[PDB]
């Protein structure tokens, strides 16, 4: 007495099938006479039908491949494996869905971009070497603990204005040193010189085949510097998933907002990018200098993490100044550059993963249900995401599958995907509607009552006045006998 | 302040008109000038190109502005084809000091040849103009060449003028941008002068020092005041040091004889830029010149805990010992430079205490700026602004920094009141806002019947013999004002008799005459101390409302009439900003209870119905009988509330006896309940007890239902003015009245029955005999139903071994099902004294039969058709004897639709006879 294999009219083995996976048809027509073809699976194994005059179907997943979740950092014969299982096959029967994990393990390194602000005015003569020495070893270290590492680099005297420049002398605009009877290169606000590029031996030599420039006054225009390397982001070449570090490297006091209006720039700081294509800061002379709080607001726009590297006797200075900038640290400049480096390594170890996955090829006939085992063995339905992953964390996800009905077409695929990750897993979906038994179809010829239907499962599907069970009865006629 | 219609003045494109402004009051004449800067206008000056301006207009004569002939000389030069000075690009009117007939302008971007070698260095000059000689004044044009000394010293950045004819100048740029403050009299200024003599020397000169190394790059002299800070007389200087202590900002204080520095005010936050701005004013009428410091970058803990950058202005108020009491205040947005520009307006109220304006000039809608104007008191300065002035240029190509520059403390106009000056270089644009005459408006309204009766009915009213209750209600208006105010103001009052009742439910108060809740008078007033006055005579409506607990608010509110109040020009004038706008105040009314006006209410309910059993079915409607009672002070407007059954409809109250109360009543069904509301006096006298009288359908339609009402009395009393819940219950009584009865046709019968014989087998009625039938009735006379009954009938079938009434059939009406336990019709036959005879002597036949539902007053029947058995009575034992044959029937009720009500058993019987006697007797 199934609750709907035979209370819906259950007539016939494709419908039978298709109302629900609890029904199933006894196709042999040995079965005696009692129960339907259609009663409960529990029981119409039992209730006269033979094991071998029934089937039973049931949706399974199959993992036909898999693979270790590349535990350590080696290479490997392709690449490394992210997300498991790989493919997997899922014969679903009408209306009917089980429940597969995925598991993803981060192992690739983090693509990190490095751009290095150099003070290029007079005062640091003594300190370029120590500039130049610095700007390798970032490179020479970062490549040690990451391979997505793109560098870059730019330059900063001050405003070229007075009473900024050195315009007294008319030949002194090509040579600020003409005082001293030596040459400097002539002043300039700000100019990007190499573009976020992997190549680090090009980033070597161009900054060492730098040179110190000469203004007035002690501090410096550094603040338009990071504001524009901060607001330029095709110019600067930021990417939208590395990690972003900007040092800046100075050994003397800063200009702030409003110290333009001793120059005649009253007009506040734009906060956009204004290098053209010259690479040189267009709006130097006409902008005031960018105040603390736009330039905390820019970075955090763009997620743009700032170091002072700065020499000795002015870091305290900048330390204050980190207090009202949340975010930034500050080392010391000096021979030995391990103090800074051990800012950018520890910021290295601050990074963080995201995982959240993808439904790209579904159709409207199929639906998953998320359940996300997170880090600490953390279980809650009802999501696709994971936060604080490290590399080689883990997380899991529960997906129990869904499919109306019976699909209107047999094959079918989908790839679920971790957002930014180039692994994936990739589901084949087949379906198992129609009836077996029904490929000893016999439409009109022998069997039934001289034709007059169709005899598909043990039940001959009679015309009109030909309704029954072989089409020997009709549809309203009773046997007195 | 005049917001809604200012002096606009506009400069050449790209001028920076407005950059610095200020008045011009010259001491010769009469007529009162603005002074803008255009520090970027072109001159005609020979070869230079944007050398600075400084623009004169003219105000109200057609708002023109005009150059004034500073300077028309191009470069000087050193020597032949040998520049000695570069005017080009100097920013010449970037700040404008006016004293009288004295006009101080600067350039502080002018740069000249130094004598000692070709090399530009930006000195900064001056220029003083004096009724008609005009001369150019720089300190630090000197041989203190380069920028170890005054080479960069930009002279002129920020000017102001001592009130002894002392001119104060700062330059940031000297000593390695340490700053400087050069101090001269205006006198030696003129006297020195000598356009041959380029490096002048003032013996009167009073400047600051270098000092070590570790003060490079602190700018003093970026901004620069003058006030009084060690009691001597004589204004001592005060300037603003941005860059000072590690970037923290600083503000030094030097004493204006000797350039002796008497106090140093220091920042918390680094890069705010503390000293932006600085302003001496004394801002609490003590006499003691007071500090104000603009800090506009500060940043301060938002809302989420994250610094946001507001600015910030510091205020210290200057004590007679020798220290300072500081607060502060905080900009109101973000990014808005708040503190930028700091503006002493003077008394801009004529309140007794100097008011300060503080710009935000990025601040408002679009950025377009904005100026808060704060007003002194006594003990600091109020913290919260009192005027908004907003930007009404939209950028053109740069923000148009409306703000930026401001100045006040000159009554331009001549009403008493300073003006204000505000600059918009943005746009290049300058506004003169004028400040409007400040009405102080006493308004006083009072009603001498603060409690009012309505026995007082000693009123007549107007148009008919009728009487009502008159108050007197007082209002009375003095508008005083300083300054030039017309000497007659058109004031327009309106008084409203009573307040609140909203939505305008009821208003019991009308004035006698023109009888309306609301009027409306001018009344003409003069500045003066003639308390103005005028009176009112209003009436209450007796019964024309049913609120008589809540105090009637006067209220009085006026409207100046700025339309004619304005001067020639059309300046209105206004209303002090705190007076309130409207003077409300209380009456009363009382009722009982005289003494305690807050009346106070004890209520109590009780509730015993007299037939407090029901019939489940028609009976007479239900009355409560309710006793409602008081004995507190009073019961203001009582009610009594009764939530009946579902079952229960609300029935009009009882009339047949007059004991019960002749109340008025009424139904509704508000939140889905039941109610009955009805009056109980408003107020209840002495809270004497009252009796209902009420009636309810109590129309049970539902078997299930067990057996209940409840009550409650309330007031409109403010307290204590709900009473006891009282509930009655009910019972429900099952009167189902069931009663058996039967009738027999024919009643008599006489035998031998004509035209009939004898037969042994009888097949048709004929040969049997008449035809007997008998109809039983079982009637349910009840107003109480039962579902299920049980019904018996018994019949005589045969004496003396012969039948006496041969049943033929029983029929059943439909409301029983009938079984009978004796064969019927056996034989399938075709369809003297008088003694009784039946089922007792007589074998006996009974039906036993199951009777479903019958309603209230339902009945049901059973019937019985039978045969006389004549051969009976033809034989011997019977012969010439008559007889009465009779039958019972007998009823018992077993089940009830009032399942969960008790069910009783309940049973009864009836008889029914037929007559039979031999009509042929033996003759006598
Ligand atoms: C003296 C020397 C050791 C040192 C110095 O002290 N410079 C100061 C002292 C001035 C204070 N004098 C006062 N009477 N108050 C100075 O002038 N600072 C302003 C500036 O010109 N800075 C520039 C940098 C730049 O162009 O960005 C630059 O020239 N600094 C030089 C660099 C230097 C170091 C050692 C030898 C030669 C030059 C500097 O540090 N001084 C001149």
């Amino acid at each position: 007495g199934p609750n709907i294999c035979t209370t819906r009219g259950v007539s016939s083995c494709q419908q039978c099938l298709a109302v629900s996976p609890m029904c199933a048809w006894c196709s042999d027509e040995a079965l005696p006479l009692g129960s339907p073809r259609c009663d409960l699976k529990e029981n119409l194994l039992k209730d006269n039908c033979a094991p071998e005059s029934i089937e039973f179907p049931v949706s399974e997943a199959r993992v036909l491949e898999d693979r270790p979740l590349s535990d350590k950092g080696s290479g490997d014969s392709s690449q490394v494996t992210q997300v498991s299982p790989q493919r997997i096959a899922l014969r679903l029967r009408p209306d009917d869905s089980k429940n597969f994990s995925i598991q993803v393990r981060q192992v690739e390194d983090y693509p990190v971009d490095i751009y290095y602000l150099m003070d290029l005015s007079y005062s640091m003569k003594d300190d370029l070497w120590s500039i130049q020495n610095l700007g390798t070893k970032l490179a020479t270290q970062m490549r040690k603990l990451t391979s997505n590492l793109r560098i870059g680099f730019g330059a900063f005297v001050d405003k070229p204005v007075s009473p900024y420049m050195y315009i007294s002398p008319p030949e002194a605009l090509e040579n600020p040193c003409y005082d001293m009877k030596t040459t400097c290169l002539p002043m300039f606000g700000y100019k990007h010189v190499l573009t976020l590029t992997d190549q680090v031996t090009r980033f070597n030599e161009e900054v060492k085949k730098q040179s110190v420039s000469r203004n007035r006054d002690a501090p410096e225009g550094g603040f338009d510097a990071i504001m524009q390397a901060t607001v330029c982001d095709e110019k600067i070449g930021w990417r939208n998933d590395a990690s972003h570090l900007l040092v800046f490297t100075t050994d003397a006091k800063t200009h702030i907002a409003l110290d333009g209006r001793l120059a005649g720039i009253v007009q506040p700081n734009d906060g956009q990018c204004h290098v053209g294509s010259d690479n040189h800061y267009s709006a130097s002379t006409t902008m005031d200098y960018p105040s603390l709080g736009l330039m905390t607001e820019k970075l955090s726009q763009k997620n743009i993490n700032l170091i002072f590297a700065v020499t000795e006797n002015v870091v305290n200075l900048y330390q204050n100044y980190s207090e009202l900038i949340p975010g930034t640290t500050v080392g010391v400049l000096s021979m030995d550059s391990s103090n800074v480096l051990q800012l950018i390594v520890d910021a290295y170890g601050k990074i963080r993963s995201k995982v959240e996955l993808e439904v790209r090829d579904l159709p409207e006939e199929l639906s998953l249900s998320f359940n996300a085992t997170c880090l600490n063995n953390e279980v809650i339905p009802g999501l696709k995401s994971c936060m604080g992953l490290k590399i080689g964390d883990t997380v899991s996800f529960s997906i129990e599958a869904k499919v109306r009905g019976c699909p209107q077409e047999k094959e079918k695929s989908f790839t679920i995907k971790p957002v930014g990750f180039k692994d994936s897993l990739i589901v084949q979906v087949t379906f198992d509607c129609d009836c077996a038994c029904q490929a000893q179809a016999e439409p009109n010829s022998h069997r039934c009552n001289n034709g007059n239907g169709t005899f598909e499962c043990g039940v001959c599907r009679c015309g009109p006045g030909w309704l029954g069970s072989q089409c020997e009865c009709s549809e309203e006629d009773y046997r007195p006998s | 302040l005049d917001v809604d219609s200012p002096a606009e003045y506009s400069g050449p494109e790209g001028s920076y008109f407005g950059f610095a402004v200020d008045f011009f009051v010259p001491s010769a004449s009469s007529r009162m000038f603005l002074l803008v800067g255009a520090p970027k206008a072109n001159t005609t000056q020979p070869g230079i190109v944007e050398g600075g301006q400084v623009l004169k207009c003219d105000w109200s004569s057609t708002r023109r502005c005009q150059p004034i002939e500073f300077d028309a000389t191009g470069n000087r030069d050193y020597a032949k084809d040998d520049p000695l000075e570069f005017k080009s690009h100097q920013w010449f009117g970037a700040s404008v000091r006016s004293k009288q007939d004295k006009i101080l302008a600067c350039a502080p971007l002018y740069h000249w040849r130094t004598e000692m070698k070709q090399e530009r260095e930006p000195v900064g000059t001056c220029f003083l103009q004096d009724g008609t000689k005009t001369v150019e004044y720089a300190p630090c044009r000197s041989q203190d060449i380069d920028a170890d000394g005054q080479g960069f010293c930009q002279g002129g950045f920020s000017i102001d003028f001592t009130k002894a004819d002392r001119v104060l100048l700062g330059g940031p740029g000297s000593f390695y941008w340490q700053g400087q403050l050069i101090s001269d009299q205006v006198a030696e200024i003129v006297s020195k002068y000598d356009p041959n003599v380029y490096s002048i020397k003032y013996n009167n000169q009073l400047a600051t020092r270098t000092a070590q190394a570790i003060f490079d790059d602190s700018y003093l002299g970026y901004s620069v005041a003058v006030g009084d800070f060690n009691g001597d007389g004589i204004d001592d200087f005060v300037s603003g040091v941005p860059r000072a202590a590690r970037t923290l900002g600083m503000v030094y204080i030097y004493d204006g004889k000797n350039m002796s520095s008497l106090y140093n005010f220091t920042g918390e936050q680094m890069a705010a830029y503390f000293g932006f701005s600085v302003a001496a004013t004394d801002i609490n009428g003590d006499d003691y010149a007071d500090v104000f410091i603009g800090a506009p970058l500060f940043m301060d803990r938002g809302s989420d805990g994250k610094l946001q950058e507001v600015g910030q202005v510091s205020v210290s108020l200057q004590r007679a010992s020798g220290d300072f009491q500081t607060t502060k205040l905080n900009g109101f947005e973000v990014f808005a430079r708040f503190g930028s520009a700091i503006a002493p307006l003077g008394d801009l109220d004529q309140d007794g205490f100097n008011d300060i304006a503080i710009a935000a000039p990025y601040g408002g809608e679009d950025k377009k700026g904005i100026v808060y104007i704060f007003n002194g008191r006594s003990t600091g300065l109020n913290a919260v602004p009192s005027q908004i002035l907003e930007g009404q240029w939209a950028a053109r190509s740069m923000p148009p920094s409306f703000g930026y520059s401001m100045k006040g403390a000159t009554d331009i106009d001549k009403n008493g009141y300073p003006d204000l000056i505000v600059g918009a270089f943005g746009v290049d644009r300058a506004i003169l806002y004028r400040a409007r005459p400040v009405i102080t408006v006493n308004a006083g309204l009072e009603v001498y019947p603060s409690i009012l009766n309505q026995d007082n009915k000693t009123c007549s009213l107007p148009g008919t013999a009728l009487k009502v209750s008159c108050f007197n209600v007082r209002f009375c208006l003095k508008a005083d004002g300083k300054g030039v105010l017309p000497r007659k103001l058109n004031f327009q009052v309106e008084l409203l008799l009573d307040k609140l009742k909203q939505k305008g439910a009821i208003r019991r108060a009308l004035f006698l005459y023109s009888r309306s809740p609301s009027h409306s008078k001018n009344m003409t007033i003069s500045r003066g101390g003639l308390m103005q006055c005028e009176e009112l005579i209003a009436y209450l409506r007796e019964s024309e409302f049913r609120d008589k607990l809540t105090p009637i608010t006067i209220f009085m509110e006026y409207r100046l009439d700025y339309r004619t109040a304005a001067d020639t020009t059309g300046l209105q004038p206004i209303l002090n900003q705190f007076t309130p706008a409207n003077i409300s105040r209380q009456a009363h009314i009382l009722l009982d209870c005289g003494e305690d006006n807050v009346c106070k209410p004890k209520l109590e309910v009780s509730v015993d119905s007299d037939q407090k059993k029901i019939y489940i079915g028609d009976d007479n409607p239900l009355t409560l009988i309710v006793k409602a009672q008081n004995q507190g002070e009073g019961a203001y407007e009582a009610e009594l509330i009764v939530s009946i059954p579902l079952q229960a409809d609300f029935i009009g109250v009882v009339r047949n006896n007059e004991a019960l109360a002749r109340l008025s009543c009424a139904f509704k069904t508000e939140n889905q309940t039941r109610q009955v509301v009805c009056d109980l006096g408003n107020p209840m006298k002495a809270g004497t007890q009252l009796l209902a009288g009420l009636r309810f359908s109590v129309h049970q339609q539902s078997e299930m239902d067990t057996s209940k009402f409840d009550l409650q009395i309330q007031s409109s009393n403010l307290f204590d003015k709900v009473s006891p819940v009282v509930s009655h219950k009910v019972d429900l009584a099952v009167l189902a009245a069931v009663e058996i009865r039967g009738v027999s046709s024919p009643d008599h019968v006489f035998l031998p029955i004509p035209n009939w014989e004898h037969k042994e087998n009888p097949e048709t009625e004929e040969d049997v005999g008449p035809v007997v039938q008998h109809i039983y009735e079982l009637r349910n006379n009840g107003p109480s139903s039962f579902s299920k009954a049980m019904l018996h009938l018994q019949w005589p079938y045969k004496y003396n071994n012969n039948t006496l009434l041969y049943i033929l059939h029983y029929d059943i009406d439909g409301p029983m099902n009938c079984t009978s336990d004796m064969e019927i019709n056996p034989l399938r036959i075709k369809i003297g004294d008088i003694h009784t005879l039946g089922c007792g002597v007589a074998q006996c036949l009974k039906i036993v039969c199951q009777v479903g539902r019958l309603d209230r007053g339902k009945s049901a029947i059973l019937y019985v058709k039978s045969l006389l058995w004549t051969e009976t009575f033809m034989n011997k034992e019977n012969q010439n004897h008559s007889y009465s044959l009779k039958s019972s029937a007998s009823f018992n009720v077993i089940e009830f639709p009032y399942k969960n009500l008790p069910i009783e058993d309940i049973t009864n019987s009836t008889l029914v006879t037929t007559n039979v006697t031999w009509g042929i007797q033996p003759a006598p």
